[PDB]
């Protein structure tokens, strides 16, 4: 895998300079989403209002993505209705508040809904 | 549109280098999603589907390293 290592780095090199050169909102939006630690844990949904994981890792992301129950993301309209903590455990929106932060378990999960 | 189809066509080659040619599931979808974006006929759902498919490659925690990928970019 050493020399396929080169040709690795070649093609998914070469797939970003593609990538950046699409310039979509919804592409460029994840991407650099996922740059600063805030990725998907499922593929994003299309369909009518199913499954959406993403990872939220700090508070910034958290006041940089969220209005109230709803997140955007991905050039789309997100509506939420599970957001849980680092140890697994669930929170509520209200106690992701300025006020709060340093106590809770970043990084954070939501689980999100496509938005009609 | 030709870019789409070329980014897609390279995606799941990325991934398919990346061995989830065994991931039966998760391969099968992107088999479709890839499929699908060859028939489409428009830049929405290419782009829609496009999104969708590349979700995957951001959403394996070791893949590959997107921060030290994007610092190779300029240096």
């Amino acid at each position: 895998e050493d020399k396929r290592a080169k040709v690795t780095s070649a093609m998914q090199t070469m797939l970003f300079t593609m990538l950046r050169k699409l310039d979509n909102d919804a592409l460029n939006n994840i991407i650099n989403n996922a740059r600063d630690g805030c990725v998907p844990l499922n593929i994003i949904p299309l369909t009518t209002a199913a499954k959406l994981m993403v990872v939220i890792p700090d508070y910034n992301t958290y006041k940089n993505t969220c209005d109230g129950t709803t997140f955007t993301y991905a050039s789309a309209l997100w509506e939420i209705q599970q957001v849980v903590d680092a140890d697994s455990k669930i929170v509520q929106l209200s106690e992701i508040s300025m006020d709060n932060s340093p106590n809770l378990a970043w990084p954070l999960i939501v689980t999100a809904l496509r938005a009609n | 549109m030709s870019d789409v189809k070329c980014t897609s066509v390279v995606l799941l080659s990325v991934l398919q280098q990346l061995r989830v040619e065994s991931s039966s599931k998760l391969w099968a979808q992107c088999v479709q999603l890839h499929n699908d974006i060859l028939l489409a006929k428009d830049t929405t759902e290419a782009f829609e589907k496009m999104v969708s498919l590349l979700s995957v490659l951001l959403s394996m925690q070791g893949a590959v390293d997107i921060n030290k990928l994007c610092e190779e970019m300029l240096d």
